[PDB]
This record gives structure tokens, sequence and C-alpha cells, in this order.
């Protein structure tokens, strides 16, 4: 016929490369920002193009005057739509709709190739498995989004407001020039009127009244926004400020709200999701692989030049000298001296000519092009090649930055290396057989980039001033490809709020909330599942007789409980010493003799220890060792200040180690003993693994170094705190010259060398940090040149390929050797559960046989007179779905409240709730009049019973309390009945069920390891409050969290402990110079100097607890996919 | 951004007699506020000559009526939505020429215009 | 930051002493400019008569002679927020021994709202001839060396114990 010529242009592939080709072309043509006019021609083309492959369609599976094709294809709706939609836009007055129907053709660049289709299905079965985690989800944020409405009702919008002189209170409240506006920040400062908050300064007070603390965004006074406000604690995208701002409104005694939801819905939700993705991932993985003359001139010196000395001294020398090429790059110095920047280049020319020496001495033993076969041997050419064109040229501008590709010979210790040989082999398989899923992700990321910017690209351009001071375009905004593309990948890192802030102030709320969930759960969702790829791929008279009684001393379980209780006490003294400690002057002196008893008492037991267990026994144990190493520096202080050295500055900073006190309780406690004890086990791969990571960050860092070597320092005006302008300073001669009120700052963390190259990826591959490194980086024109506002705006893709390098391969391997490492351990040697004690395994055993328990319907009917009639006509479907309605109706009704709610809505929604609780006692007592012999078999009907007596006692004490002594403080906390009214909801709703059963079956594990966190939050927090009690207010360390007491230095290390805002904390502590310190400001009331921390410390501080915080979050993973596991499988 | 958008036509004519309204209205972005916007009207008499003045309400209701080509206008703008337009009373063979709609928008900073040609068809 | 302390009130004949008042700012970051008074009655005086002011630099005294060329100042040096109010009396005599009244009037400073508050503090001193151990060291020391020697005696005598019960149970091989 006719349509068999239209069936070979269709399955050609020549039409197929044509039709990927002219979508990529297209890809290219929508990053144009401002197409110019001739541009518009091409666009048409493409859709005439795009005409054609739907007519070839067309006319292939339809005959004889046929209709539809191509409509039992997925994808091929998608192409009928852009076809129908590119020609309804055609007709421009049938419109400002151009953002929903470019982007219509945006999302065709998913089928450029076969093989993204079944990719993006695969991904569809594992979205399909996450039914009951995301119905978990939404669950308990609902709950505790209820939970801080509730609380925190409005007291998010408490402000300071002025006193007046004296319309009235119409024309005060919004005018936000009566508000205390902290000095930099364009948002009013927050306040409380309990205790532990916010304090308003002398002259204002705290009224709730204004806008929410931002421009009218995620706070706690509407369900909605609360659901909003705690995703983000769910993801913990810079939850630092929520915490802040929710601490510094109600208190911070409120802060064991967010230790819950931190730890229940943020830790425990992601490591579900997380640990059900990988179940996924693992039955795809196991269906995949279940289913299936001058020539002998040439050749005599051969003969020697394959027979100079290939393995003694040689290749064993040329691997050493590739080490040392790799620490002459390290020296890179920014502050630089001549006759040390000449040895550099010297050798590092001595280097580059020894490895050209190298290559063609390989080149005449193997041949020229048959040496170009091992692949190896490839690389060494082209990166040597690169070399000598950076030797060759040295002139050309913006390039000179390849030099840094020298920095791969650090790989050719891969051909020793097994470790950084799987890393290389992870890449490989990340741009290899995985390729295509990386391949999606980058796809959907330039999907998603190129969709923002029509959706939002001119609202950014127009609704600029809207949000910003000087009415420029923000760091951060979608008018470009470039920088829409940057928001896409900063969504995947995870701050995602700060942005959509911006989006939903200037593009609307509905439009930003639709795109960036959409990215927020698709973007995740497949760099999620690429991380899980890389992952399973992975693979006589007086001594004895003395001896035994002071050995039956020592083993007794009185004097054990009785040290242990002398080592909570000696601990807890030093959380008294705070910077409020001379105002007591009771306490002091007290605690200052306890810890001579506490000495005393320490040194005895530990003589007590040495004449029983025997020196060689006692120092053979690596906790007594420890333990006699406190008691010896508890000894040397007690010397000193007996015979007088107190206040002496070796003396008194060796006082400060005081804080170690607290870490002999890990031996004699059993959690911390068991848990540290495999931490230990498992460090020398950790340290292996350690050690890949930093030669690699090394290679980045030294990158660093070449592409920021100290371009940092800009000036800065002494009476603002703000950059110059390029016009009116330029350099650093200028700024010299501009009087005093130049500072020529640096950023106090930057690339000056691999050590603060270390501390700057540290911060950018934890992601919290990034925000100064980027800026910095970006602004960096050049040395002693005064920055520009993204002039070298490139700049941010070397921290994107490092983030995608340095933060998800290097973490990727760490993870991946982790989890051989315990697998190995709970397998092979030692105990199949690990970080629990055998009375805690004893606990775990008896709970799993307590789980799968089900009644052998042991419920006879009742005795007489229709008491049975209720009972059988009770247990049916009908009255379970009923109660189920009810609850979730009473749920709907809790999610009503608002802040500002008339009197009226408030009767309204107590007497329903009165209605509720009525329906619910009714109900109980049915069960009861049911079963009124026991009813409590099951622990879900005694729940019941307890969660309705709870409510009903609520319910008086509320009513007490409004017409009582009344605190409005009070009645919100005990509210909270209500929430375990809803909670009745996990009686029947099966998955959630199981789910909270792991938490149940992890709760003993995660007690043990996070009670070694909690110790190493003790020390640390001691640490701070001896070094950092005095740190200057600066960004992350203001009055409300601090150092000061051992409750804010508390709450700061929590908030630290996942890693947010520890860019904050160390800001303040790096300080160092008068210029941003100052080492003589004595203190009212305190006889110290200095409101600067020691640098050196501060960074050993901050790094420390940053890397112990992420081994033991790491190990409470591990313990709950462990869980997940052993209940799914 | 490079200018102001403006949903201005290029030319409109309306019959004699009838009652004028002349309609010039901007679309912008930034929440109205009725206090300090900017509306300042002119016209193109010859090739390069200096304007002198069109219209007016550049802080509040202020009004010109100026005998120099009509008795006119009467306020039937509503800036709450992007929406701020004048009538003319009496559309006359003295009604012709180019009478631009220059205005300015406080939040931002940018002067949008909008040209018309103000004349007579049947 | 800051902290209040309440001064001591003993103090010593013949001896220095250091008056304390510190009335910390609610809020760290509010640029203010202090200034104070010190108002004392002795024992045996009903009134607060003017003694001591402070101002941004230099302070001034009244010329009674129970003070003349004998108080000096120890409060925070030259920042124009004082923060910290102490005074330092040099060869403390019987006629100041009483009641002080430390008013601290701070103009606080603030985007364009100056503030005027004024914050009083009532210490009470109490001149003696010999310096005795304020009663909680005392009694913290007796109680440390009770604890000391209690915990001995405890541990000697579970010694004791034991061997008793070696010497009952080993002798028989
Ligand atoms: C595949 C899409 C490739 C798009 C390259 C950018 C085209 C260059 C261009 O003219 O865009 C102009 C701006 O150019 C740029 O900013 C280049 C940015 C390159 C970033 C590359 C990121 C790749 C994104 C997918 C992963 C628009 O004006
Ligand atoms: C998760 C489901 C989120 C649904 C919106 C949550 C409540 C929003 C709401 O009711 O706003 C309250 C007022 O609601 C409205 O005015 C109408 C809201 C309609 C928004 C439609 C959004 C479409 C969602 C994707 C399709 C305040
Ligand atoms: C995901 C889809 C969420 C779609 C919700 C569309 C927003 C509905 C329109 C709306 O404004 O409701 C807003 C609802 O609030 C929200 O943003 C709901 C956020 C739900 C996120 C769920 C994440 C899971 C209320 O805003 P407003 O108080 O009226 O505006 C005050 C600003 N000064
Ligand atoms: C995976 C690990 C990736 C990298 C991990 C940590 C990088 C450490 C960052 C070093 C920054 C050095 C910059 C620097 O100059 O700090 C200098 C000293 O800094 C240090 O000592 C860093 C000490 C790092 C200790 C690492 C703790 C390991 C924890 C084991 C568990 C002092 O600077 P200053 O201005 O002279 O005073
Ligand atoms: C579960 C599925 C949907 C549950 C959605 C619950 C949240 C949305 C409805 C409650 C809500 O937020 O509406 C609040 C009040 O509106 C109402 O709920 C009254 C209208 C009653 C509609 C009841 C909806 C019942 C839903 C099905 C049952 C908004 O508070 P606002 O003070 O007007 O906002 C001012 C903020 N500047
Ligand atoms: C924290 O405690 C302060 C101290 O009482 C509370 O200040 C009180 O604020 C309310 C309004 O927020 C004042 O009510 C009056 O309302 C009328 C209009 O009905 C208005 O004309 C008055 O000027 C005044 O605003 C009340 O007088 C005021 N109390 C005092 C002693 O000043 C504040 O509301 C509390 N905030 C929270 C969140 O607990
Ligand atoms: C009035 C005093 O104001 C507040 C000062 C901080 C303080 C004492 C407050 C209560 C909770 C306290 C917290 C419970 C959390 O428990 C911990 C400890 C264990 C962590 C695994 C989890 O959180 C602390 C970080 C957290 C904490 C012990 C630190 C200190 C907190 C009161
Ligand atoms: O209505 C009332 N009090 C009330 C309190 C809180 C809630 S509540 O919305 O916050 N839900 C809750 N669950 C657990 C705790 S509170 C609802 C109602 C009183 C009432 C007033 C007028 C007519 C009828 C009753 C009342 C007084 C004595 C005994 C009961 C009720
Ligand atoms: C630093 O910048 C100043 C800018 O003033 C340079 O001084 C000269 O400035 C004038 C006008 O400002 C320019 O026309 C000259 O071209 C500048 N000189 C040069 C050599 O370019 C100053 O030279 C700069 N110095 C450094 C070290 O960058
Ligand atoms: C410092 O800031 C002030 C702000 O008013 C400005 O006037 C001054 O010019 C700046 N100083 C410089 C850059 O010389
Ligand atoms: C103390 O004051 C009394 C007042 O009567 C005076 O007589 C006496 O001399 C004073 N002594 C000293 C040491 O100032
Ligand atoms: C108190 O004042 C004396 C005398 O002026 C001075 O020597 C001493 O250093 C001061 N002490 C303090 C803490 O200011
Ligand atoms: C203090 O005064 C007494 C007598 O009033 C005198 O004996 C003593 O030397 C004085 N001490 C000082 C330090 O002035
Ligand atoms: C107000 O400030 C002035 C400034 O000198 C001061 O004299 C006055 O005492 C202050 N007001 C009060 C009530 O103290």
């Amino acid at each position: 016929p006719v349509r068999k010529i239209a069936i070979k242009i269709l399955v050609h592939s020549l039409f197929s490369m044509l039709i990927m080709c002219t979508i990529l072309t297209n890809c290219v043509f929508m990053t144009l920002s401002n197409p110019p006019d001739w541009t518009k021609n091409v666009e048409y083309t493409f859709t005439g193009i795009y005409t054609f492959e739907s007519l070839i369609k067309i006319l292939a599976r339809g005959f004889c005057l046929e209709d539809f094709t191509f409509l039992r294809d997925p994808w091929n709706w998608l192409d009928f739509s852009v076809i129908v939609m590119a020609y309804v836009t055609e007709f421009v007055s049938l419109v400002s709709a151009l953002r929903t129907f470019r982007v219509l053709r945006a999302l065709k660049t998913i089928s450029v190739i076969p093989g993204l289709k079944t990719i993006v299905g695969a991904l569809i079965q594992s979205v399909k498995k996450l039914s009951d985690v995301m119905i978990l989800t939404v669950f308990c944020l609902s709950v505790f989004a209820l939970i801080g409405l509730q609380l925190f009702m409005g007291n998010l919008r408490n402000k300071c407001l002025q006193w007046p002189p004296s319309f009235n209170w119409k024309d005060y409240i919004g005018d936000d020039s009566h508000f205390y506006v902290l000095d930099g920040q364009k948002d009013p400062l927050l306040c409380g009127n309990g205790s532990d908050a916010g304090q308003c300064p002398e002259g204002y007070i705290c009224v709730k009244a204004g806008r929410n603390p931002n421009y009218g965004y995620t706070s706690f006074d509407t369900f909605s926004w609360a659901f909003l406000s705690l995703f983000r604690l769910m993801t913990q995208d810079y939850w630092e400020n929520l915490y802040q701002l929710t601490l510094r409104a109600a208190g911070k005694t409120y802060m064991i709200f967010f230790v819950l939801v931190i730890f229940l819905g943020s830790f425990y939700l992601v490591n579900l999701i997380l640990a059900v993705v990988a179940m996924a991932y693992e039955e795809q993985n196991q269906a995949t692989l279940e289913e299936a003359d001058c020539c002998d001139a040439w050749l005599k010196v051969k003969h020697l030049v394959n027979l100079i000395v290939m393995d003694p001294f040689v290749d064993l020398a040329i691997t050493i000298c590739i080490v040392l090429n790799t620490l002459f790059m390290a020296m890179e110095h920014y502050p630089m001296t001549e006759q040390f920047s000449s040895v550099l280049t010297v050798g590092n020319l001595v280097f580059t000519g020894i490895f050209t020496a190298e290559m063609v001495l390989k080149i005449i033993a193997m041949d020229p092009y048959y040496y170009f076969q091992e692949g190896w041997n490839i690389f060494d050419g082209i990166i040597v090649s690169l070399s000598l064109m950076e030797l060759g040229l040295s002139n050309v501008e913006g390039l000179s930055v390849l030099r840094s590709f020298r920095l791969l010979r650090v790989f050719k210790l891969a051909k020793s290396w097994p470790t950084l040989n799987m890393l290389i082999k992870i890449i490989g398989n990340s741009v290899g057989a995985l390729g295509n899923l990386t391949l999606v992700l980058a796809i959907i990321v330039f999907i998603f980039a190129v969709v923002g910017m029509q959706l939002f690209g001119k609202s950014y351009k127009e609704c600029v001033c809207k949000i910003n001071d000087d009415c420029t375009l923000p760091r951060w905004h979608m008018n470009d490809f470039f920088h829409s593309f940057l928001i896409v990948f900063r969504v995947l890192c995870g701050e995602w709020i700060e942005t959509m802030w911006d989006c939903m102030e200037v593009a609307g709320q509905t439009m930003c909330l639709i795109v960036f969930m959409l990215v927020m759960v698709i973007g995740n969702l497949v760099v999620l599942n690429l991380f899980l790829a890389l992952l399973l791929s992975s693979f006589g008279k007086i001594w004895w007789n003395l001896r035994k009684t002071c050995y039956s001393i020592v083993e007794h379980n009185w004097f054990e409980t009785f040290i242990v209780f002398m080592i909570l006490l000696s601990s807890g003294a030093l959380a008294f010493e705070d910077i409020y400690i001379e105002q007591r002057k009771t306490i002091k002196t007290m605690l200052e003799y306890a810890d001579k008893v506490f000495t005393y008492i320490f040194i005895l037991e530990m003589l007590l220890k040495w004449v029983a267990y025997g020196f060689q026994t006692y120092f053979t144990n690596a906790w007594c060792w420890l333990d006699f190493l406190i008691v010896d520096v508890s000894l040397v202080s007690l010397v000193a200040n007996a015979l007088g050295y107190s206040e002496l500055g070796a003396i008194k900073s060796l006082r400060t180690l005081r804080a170690l006190r607290p870490l002999r309780a890990l031996s004699r406690f059993e959690g911390m003993r068991v848990v540290v004890n495999a931490l230990v086990g498992a460090i020398p791969s950790i340290m292996n693994v350690l050690l890949v990571c930093l030669i690699f960050w090394l290679i980045f860092s030294i990158m660093g170094v070449n592409l920021f070597a100290g371009k940092f320092y800009h000036c800065v005006n002494m009476t603002t705190g703000n950059m110059f302008d390029i016009s009116d300073v330029n350099n650093l001669s200028d700024c010299q010259a501009l009087g005093k009120q130049a500072r020529w700052k640096n950023v106090k963390v930057n690339f000056d060398n691999v050590g603060a190259g270390y501390l700057a990826l540290l911060q950018v591959a934890t992601f919290k940090g990034w925000m100064d490194i980027m800026y910095a980086a970006v602004d960096s024109r050049d040395v002693k040149l005064q920055p520009v506002y993204e002039e070298n705006l490139y700049m941010y893709l070397y921290f994107v390929i490092f983030i995608i390098f340095g933060s998800f391969f290097t973490l990727n391997l760490f993870i991946g050797v982790i989890i051989d490492n315990f697998n190995q351990q709970k397998k092979k040697f030692g105990g199949q559960d690990i970080f629990m004690t055998e009375e805690q395994k004893k606990y775990y055993n008896a709970m799993k046989k307590l789980g799968s328990k089900k009644p052998q319907k042991p419920i006879p009917r009742p005795a007489n007179k229709f008491q049975g009639m209720v009972f059988d006509f009770v247990t049916r479907q009908v009255f379970d779905i009923s109660i189920m309605i009810l609850i979730c109706l009473n749920m709907v009704t809790m999610m009503v409240e608002t802040d500002d709610q008339g009197k009226y809505m408030t009767l309204v929604l107590s007497r329903i709730n009165l209605v509720f609780i009525v329906l619910f006692t009714g109900e109980f007592v049915l069960k009861l009049v049911s079963l009124r012999h026991y009813y409590f078999t099951i622990g879900w009907n005694i729940f019941d019973f307890v969660v309705v007596i709870l409510s009903i006692v609520g319910m008086f004490l509320a009513e007490m309390i409004e017409k009582y002594f009344v605190s409005p403080t009070l009645f919100r906390v005990i509210r909270l009945a209500r929430i375990g009214r809803i909670l009745r909801l996990i009686k029947g709703a099966k998955g959630i069920r199981t789910l909270l059963f792991a938490l149940m079956m992890s709760l003993p594990a995660l007690f043990n390891i996070g009670l070694l966190l909690f110790l190493v939050m003790f020390i640390y927090a001691i640490f701070g409050m001896s070094n950092f009690a005095y740190v200057k207010k600066e960004a992350g360390i203001d009055d409300m969290f601090n150092f000061e007491t051992f409750g804010n230095s508390m709450i700061c290390l929590f908030q630290i402990t996942t890693s947010a805002g520890w860019d904050g904390l160390l800001a303040p502590i790096l300080n160092s110079a008068p210029p941003d310190c100052d080492p003589d400001t004595i203190h009212p009331g305190s006889s110290v100097k200095g409101d600067c921390g020691n640098p050196s410390v501060g960074i050993f501080f901050f790094v420390s607890y940053i890397i112990i915080s992420f081994l033991v979050v790491v190990n409470m993973y591990i313990a709950v996919i462990l869980e997940n596991f052993s209940v799914a499988t | 951004g490079r200018s102001m958008e403006v949903t201005v036509p290029a030319t409109l004519n309306v019959l004699n007699g009838s009652d004028a309204r002349l309609p010039c209205t901007f679309n912008s972005c930034y929440t109205v506020n009725h206090k300090q916007f900017s509306l300042n009207w002119t016209y193109q008499e010859c090739n390069n000559c200096s304007e002198e003045m069109f219209l007016q309400f550049r802080m509040k209701i202020i009004n010109l009526k100026l005998e120099r080509f009509q008795d006119r206008v009467e306020f039937s703008g509503n800036p709450s939505k992007y929406d701020v337009s004048v009538m003319l009373r009496n559309v006359q063979p003295e009604d012709e020429g180019i009478y631009n709609c220059y205005i300015m928008n406080p939040p931002d900073r940018h002067r949008g215009h909008g040209k018309i040609h103000l004349q007579v068809l049947m | 930051g800051c902290v209040e302390v309440d001064s001591e009130t003993e103090a010593v004949y013949g001896m220095t002493f250091k008056i304390l008042c510190i009335s910390c700012k609610r809020r760290s970051e509010t640029n203010a400019e202090t200034f104070t008074e010190w108002t004392f009655r002795q024992k045996g005086t009903e009134e607060f008569v003017k003694i001591l002011r402070y101002e941004n630099e230099v302070l001034q005294l009244e010329e009674d002679e129970r003070f003349e060329g004998r108080v000096v100042w120890n409060g925070s040096r030259g920042t124009k927020d004082l923060q910290d109010l102490s005074i330092f009396i040099t060869n403390v005599t019987y006629n100041h021994s009483g009641d002080y009244e430390c008013h601290v009037y701070r103009l606080l400073f603030f985007e364009n709202y100056e503030h005027n508050t004024s914050v009083v503090k009532k210490i009470h001193i109490e001149v003696v001839d010999k310096a005795n151990r304020d009663m909680a060291s005392i009694v913290s020391e007796i109680m440390m060396y009770v604890l000391i020697v209690v915990l001995t005696i405890w541990l000697v005598a579970e010694m004791i114990y034991c061997y008793k019960k070696i010497a009952a149970a080993t002798e028989t091989a």
C-alpha cells in the first residue's frame, strides 16, 4: 500500500538519530536566556520536525483512513501533547501561557535514547513500593505538625515592640518601624514572655503582632504552614533557623520537641525511605540477575630499554616520584616568597620532564602505537601531553587552571592501591554500566532547570526588588539557564527552602510549591537510586590473702554502683562551671571541694585496682589505662593547686582537660562499652577509606589552591561591614590608600593552602558552610584584585564537580566499605546484633517473640440480656471502619485550628471535639460491655483505654486552667492528649504498624548509640564551655544560642549533631587577631580576658565533633537498616 | 528588566460624539500602593517639540482640564489591580495627535511608556 | 557576655575592697551611653546621700570626708557603655559600713528610638576587723573532710570484713 512507505522511514536508524539530534539541539536552544529574533525561525523548524515524526507515526499504525495510531504508547501521549500545543501556541492571541507550552517541549528530552524509557519505568516501580513509607511519613508529619501548631500557635509572630509615649493599636502593630530590626537581617527580631526565651531589650516588649519571621512563610500558625515547616524539619534544610526562631519565641524549654522530630521525623523517616528504596533496588537486582640496519638498531636498543631495570627501584621509584610530585603540589601556599615559588616550579618542570622521559622510554620498548592498548598508557599519555601543553603555553588567560589536570597523575597510584582502584571502578560504573541512569539524572535536572526558567525566569527579573535591598537579582535566581541549573542542583543537595521563599515571593505560592516539591521528590529519588545503585555494586601469707579481699571489693556490685554514681556526680560537677558560676559563690566552693573528694575516691579505687588486678593486667587493659591517665591528670592538677601553680598558662590550660572526666563512664556502662567496641573494631577499614578520601580531597584541595590562591581578600567599609564597589576601589593599592576604613579582610575560610583547603572542602561537602565559600570563589577575580559580583561566575561548576565527586562518590565508597565491614563483623566474627549487650539481647529476643502474637479467639459470648447482641454487632467491619472515620474526622477538625481564630470558631471546635470525645467514650464502653471481664489481652485495647482517660483528664484540666489561676503556656502543653486521640489510628493502619514496630525493635541499639552520643555531647559541651563561652557574638553564636552555660552549649551541640549550621558556630571562633576579636576585653563579672577562642582548637573541636557525630549517626543508620532487613527479609 | 510592560495597542479610533474612554494600563508585579505612584502623560506636537503637560495624578487625584486643547478628562481608573485610566469629555475634530501614556511605579525602577495616535475614523 | 554578681558583704578594716554592681543589658548588641550614681547610708543613718557619680570618662565625687582620696573606679574602662559598676575602696574604714544604692542610668540607643532606663541595685556591706571565712566555705571544707574520713572508714571496714571472711574460708586448705 502507501503506509508501507511510512514504515521503513519509521524504523530506519537514521530517522531515530535525526530525532535524537533535533531534540538535543532544541534542548541547547531552550538554554538561551533572551532569544534573538532569528532563533524564532529555527524554533518553528523544530516543531515542524516534531510534526514530521508524528506524521511518520500516524501513517504507521493506522491504515485506510484511520485516526489514532500512536496512542497506546505513553510517551507518544507526550509527543501528541507537544505537537498539539505547539500549534496552539502558534496563535499568540489564543497569552502568558507559554510557560505551560514550552515546558511540554522541555519534558520531551526523556526519550532521546532508547533505554531511558526502561530506567524511568524502573524508577516508577521503585516509587510504587513507597506507599507505606510515604503514608507513615505524612501521618507523622501531620501529627508533629499539630503538636507544633498547638504549641507555637503564633509564637513565631512575637516581636519586639516599643513602648509608646502615650490609630491607637491599629497603626502601631502594622508600622514595622516600631519593631526591633536586628542589624543586618531585614527581619524583625523574635522574643517571648516566659523565661529561657528571647529577651526584649530595655525599652521594648514582646507582642504577638506582625508577619511571621520571613516574608510571611513557614511558621506554625496554620496546619498547612506547620506541615511545610515540619517537612523542612524532616529534610533538615536550614532547620537551624527554624530551631532558633522557635526557641527564641517559646523558650529553650521547648527544645525537647525538636529532639523528638529530629530523631523521629527526620532521622527515622529518612532511614525508612532509604531502607525501602534499598529493598526495592535489591529486588530489582535479584530479578535481573536471576533472569539471565635501522631495524637492527631499534631492536638492539629495545634490548636495553625493555631490560632497563623495571621493578627494582624504578617502577617503585616512579611511584614514589608520583607521591613526591603530589607533595610538591601540596606546598602551594598563597603567601609566597621567591626562592619558594621557584622551587615548586622547577620541581614541576623536573616532574613533567621525568614523565615525558619515561613515556618516550615506554614507547620504544612496546612500540609507538602498540603502547596505547593497556588503557593506563592512554591515560598517562593524555595527562603528560596536557602537562606539556601547559608548560608550553604559559600564556593562556582563564585556562591556565587546566594546569591542575597534572594532579590526575595521582590516579596512577590506582595501579598499586586497591581501594582507590575500587573508587575508580565506582566512577567507571557511574559513567559506564549505570551511565544511562546517571544520564537520566542530568536530563531530569536539565528539565527542571529549563522548566524553572520558563516558569519563573521573567518573574525573577521583574519581581526582583520584591526580594532584595538593592533590587538587583539575588545570587540564586532562575533568569538564565546556568542559575536555574544551580538552584536545581542546590535542591538536590538539600538547601531548598531558602530559594523556595524567594520563588514564592516572586512567582506566587502554588507554582513554586509545585515546582520545588516536584524537584525535591523526583530528583532526590533519582539521586538516591543512583547512590544505592553504585552502593550495591561495591562487591603469700598477706599478699595473696589481701589481694583476694581487695579483688572481692573491686568486683562487688555495691562498689561498682557506688563508683558509677561518683562518675555521674563528678561529671555533673563540671556542668555548674557556667558563665554564671561566680554569681553563686556557694555552689562554687562546694564543687571545688567535691573535686577533691572525687579525686580522692578515684585515686583510692585506682589503688585497689592496682593491688587486685596487678600492674601487668591493669596496664594491658585499655579502659584501665585510660582511667589511670585521667586519674594522673587529676592528681597533677591537685599537686598544682596545692603547691600553687594554678594561674600558670600551661597548668591552667591543662585544667580544661577536666572535661575528659566523663570519659571514664565508657567502661562502667554496658552500652557505651559495646558501642565503642564496635566502632574501634571497625575503625581500621574506616581509616583506610579515610586515607583514600584525604588523597582524593588532596587532589581537589590542590586544584582549589590553584584556582583560588588567596584571591578571596576583599575590602570592607569598616562603618557598615560591606564590600566596596569596583569603581571606588579596584585592587590592593587603592585599598591601602583608602585611609583606615578599609580592612582588606579575608574570608576566614579559604584555599590559601591544603589545610584551609580541607576545611573549605569539608564545609562544602557537608553542605553547611558553602555560602561564603561559593560566593567569594565566584567573586574571585585575581590576586590583590578586589572581587566582583559573579565575575568569575562559572567557578560554581568546580564546586558542583566537587560535590559530585568528593561528596557523592567518596561518601559512597565510605558507606559501601562500612557496609562490607559491618556485614563481615556481624556475620562471621562476632555477635549477630552489635550495639546491644547480653541483657539487651534478651530484651530483643523476648520482644521478637512478643511481636509475632495473635489471639486464638479466646473471647466467648457475654452472659445474658442483649450484651451478646452489642458484642456481636460491634466486632464487625462496620464499627471498626466507623471508628477510624471518626478518628480521621477528629484529625480534620484538629487541622482547622489556627492563630487569631474568633472565639466563636474556638467554641464550635470545642463543641465538635466534645462530640468526638463522647463518641469515643461510647465505644470504649461498648467494647467494655463486650468484654467486661478482662478487655486487656491486647495492648491496643489498653492503649485506647489510657488515651481516653488521658483525653478526659486533659479536658478537665483545661477547664480548670480556664476558670482558675490561668497560664496559656501550660494549657497548650496539657492539651496534648488529643495527639494520642489521633495516634489511635495506628491500630488498624497496616504497614505503618510494621514500620513503627521496626522502630520499637531498633530502640535498644539506638538507645545505646545515642547514649554514647550524649556522652560525646557532654564532653564536647564542657570543653566548649571551658573554651568558647567567651567568643564574640557573630552570626552563629548569639545571646540565646552560644557556649555560655550548659543548656546553651547542649542546644548548640544538638544543632551541630546533624551537621546543621556548624559554619555559623565556627565563624566567631575562627577570629584570632585584633581586627576581628580583641585579646583584652574584661568581661563584667569575670577575671578572664579575650573574646576569641583559639582557632586551632576551634577547628579541632568542630571537625572532631563532625566526624564523631557522623560515625555515630552512621552506626544508628546501620542499626535501623539491619532491623528493617531482619523484619522484612 | 529592559522596560515596564504595557498592554497598549498601536492605534485605536473612536467615533465622534460618543464619550471617550482613553485607556492605558500596565501589568506590573509589585503589590500596588495608592500613595506613592507616579503617572505623567505626554504628547509630541512637532518633530522635537518639548512637552508642557497632558495629564496628572502624580501624588493623588490631580486634574488639568487645560483649555489649550479641549475641556475633558474624568478619573476612570482603579490602581487596585494594575488598571489606571481616564476619560475625555467630547470627541471632536480637535482630538488628533500622538498621545503617550508614560508611567512610573515606585517600588521598581522602570519608566514605561505606551504610544497611541488618538484620531477619528468615520 | 555579662553576669550579675552580688558583691561581698563582709569587707575588712584597714585592707582594701571592691564593691560590685553589674547591670547587664537585656541585649548585648544594643549601643548605649551609660552613667551612674552611688548613694550610701551609714549604719545608724536613714537616708541615701549622693557620694559617687560616674560619667563617660571621669568620675566625680562628693566632698564627704568618708571617701575623700579613698575611692577609685573599677568599672568598665572607657567603653561609653558601662555594663559593669564597681567602686574600689582603699584602706577601708568603719565610716563606710551600711547600705549602698547603685543607680545605673542607661540611655539605650536604637535605630531612631532613644530610651532612658534606670535600674537600682541595693548592696549591703559591713566592715569587719577580721575577715572570717564565709559559712558556705567552712561547712564545705568540714563536709569534705567528713566525706573523706567516712569513706576511708567504710573501705577499711569492708577490707576487714572480707579479711574475716577469707580467714574463715581459706583456712580449710
Ligand atoms: C507578653 O506580655 C506583655 C506584658 O503584658 C503583653 O503585653 C500586652 O499586650 C496587649 C496586646 O498585645 C496589650 O493590650 C492592649 O490592647 C489594646 C487594644 O485592645 C491597645 O489599645 C493597648 O495599647 C494594648 O495593646 C496589653 O496592654 C499589654 N500589656 C502590658 C502590661 O503592656 C503581651 O501581649 C504578651 N505577649 C505574649 C505573646 O505573651
Ligand atoms: O468546651 C469546653 N472545654 C473544652 C476544652 C478544650 C477542647 S480541645 O479542642 O482543645 N480538645 C481537647 N482534647 C483533650 C484536651 S483538650 C474542647 C472543649 C467546656 C464547655 C463550654 C460550654 C458548653 C459545653 C462545654 C467544658 C467544661 C467542663 C467539662 C468539658 C467541657
Ligand atoms: C589598581 O587600580 C588603580 C585604579 O585607579 C590603578 O591606577 C590607575 O588608575 C587609573 C584610573 O583609576 C587607570 O586609568 C590606570 O590604568 C591605573 N593604572 C594602571 C597601571 O592600570 C593601579 O595601577 C592598580 N594597581 C594594581 C597593582 O592593580
Ligand atoms: C561607607 O558607607 C557609607 C554609607 O553611608 C558611605 O557613604 C561611604 O562612602 C562608605 N565609605 C567608603 C566606601 O568610602
Ligand atoms: C566618721 O564620722 C563621724 C561623724 O560624727 C566623725 O566624727 C568621725 O571623725 C569620722 N571618722 C572617720 C574615720 O572618717
Ligand atoms: C581596681 O583598682 C585598683 C586601683 O586603681 C587597680 O590597681 C586594680 O587593677 C583594679 N582592678 C580591677 C579589676 O579593675
Ligand atoms: C589606713 O589608715 C590607717 C589609720 O587610719 C593607717 O594606720 C594605715 O597605715 C592606712 N593604710 C593605708 C594603706 O593607707
Ligand atoms: C534621662 O536622661 C537624663 C540624661 O542626663 C538623666 O539626667 C535623667 O535622670 C534620665 N531620667 C531618669 C528618670 O533618670
